[PDB]
């Protein structure tokens, strides 16, 4: 259910 | 110098914690000048929000002690923003010369937008009073223009549709000061999301479901 | 520059997490060459820990893809020359901190805690270059480590009380010295077990503002102890 | 900071 690296690419803001 | 073995060189440099590495080898790849896979924009993103949060996580903390000798942590400081505003505007001219104009898919061009928007946002954080409202509103044009196609393409679960409402409501508060916009873009996004939860995808739905707990989360700070 | 700024702006640079930064500031205070403090030593022993940290870091993450890429020709020859640019680097920067040692930081040493801690150092160093090395060099580097480690031992057994957290640090470096470079286990759990029973023996009169880093390290003992008997 | 300042292994 995850994206490689996709979740961390996205440089989630908190 | 092949594409190839410089995004494989990228992937060992993120295994070894070597982000500066890292950010070179994708650069390199970009100035190329072909549409990026979305595998080599992940890991473009990755090295760079590495490189540069390096630099905010050292002058939050400079900027702490400096406000609690204080003229050496001012110019500490400064050399740490020096590094910053150059940072971002290495991504920031990537963005302009190839990575936007190359984008053809609505998905990387939200991606990308929304770089371009954290991006000015994190010049923003940093701003001479004089050029801040410039960079702040370079940021919202980027965010506004990434959430208008976000909002026609991508269903309300998609991870980068979840994604850039978080960072865009984090904008809201943290640059412009304006609390209930940016409560409202996060419940609103929240909420458009559990209304379709059969679209969630069997690749993809813990990624939407974290950056939906990571909404809720800001709701919480922001309530509170 | 004027040493008291140098040590100001090596502060700022730790709690920045700026290790090269940091490192270099006090660089270039022991350039400078007069005998550091026991403030200024643990900030340039901080400062060149986390640095070679992270080569040494790295290079075991890269080692371990190179092991377990044997039949990926492309993946195994990418590791192999990663992992030969990464111990440039931690060769450059253990041969920064050994020629700080002996120009400087080992010839200023007026009291044999700071020797101790100085020659304790170089052992680690050369430990670091050790792990990276030549096939044919390695051993000729391997004694070097234990030349350095058992000088600042033989100084420490005269000098300082078996509690005394420099003389147990030196003792749990030098015995997995032992165990992870030497290959001995018998020679790695004898030191281990008498630094940690020579220190029980002494408990008694340990200044209370001592208690927690001596035992701390005292535990780092015998868990290896335990590990290394299993 | 000496604990740190040890370097110690593991």
């Amino acid at each position: 259910g995850h994206g490689q690296g996709l979740l961390d690419a996205l440089d989630l803001a908190s | 110098m092949d594409k190839n073995e410089l995004v494989q060189k990228a992937k060992l440099a993120e295994q070894a914690e070597r982000y500066d590495d890292m950010a070179a080898c994708m650069k390199s790849v970009t100035e190329q000048g072909a549409e990026l896979s979305n595998e080599e924009r992940n890991l473009l993103s990755v090295a760079y929000k590495n490189v540069v949060g390096a630099r905010r996580s050292s002058w939050r903390v400079v900027s702490s002690i400096e406000q609690k000798k204080q003229q050496m942590a001012r110019e500490y400081r400064e050399k740490i923003e020096t590094e910053l505003r150059d940072i971002c505007n290495d991504v920031l001219s990537l963005l302009e010369k190839f990575l936007i104009p190359n984008a053809s898919q609505a998905e990387s061009k939200v991606f990308y937008l929304k770089m371009k928007g954290d991006y000015y946002r994190y010049l923003a954080e940093v701003a001479a009073g004089d050029d801040k409202k410039g960079i702040v509103d370079q940021s919202q044009q980027a965010y506004q223009e990434a959430f208008e196609i976000s909002k026609k393409e991508m269903q309300p679960t998609h991870p980068i549709r979840l994604g850039l409402a978080l960072n865009f409501s984090v904008f809201y508060y943290e640059i412009l000061n304006s609390p209930e916009k940016a409560c409202s873009l996060a419940k609103t996004a929240f909420d458009e999301a559990i209304a379709e939860l059969d679209t969630l995808s069997e690749e993809s739905y813990k990624d939407s479901t974290l950056i939906m707990q990571l909404l809720r989360d800001n709701l919480t700070l922001w309530t509170s």
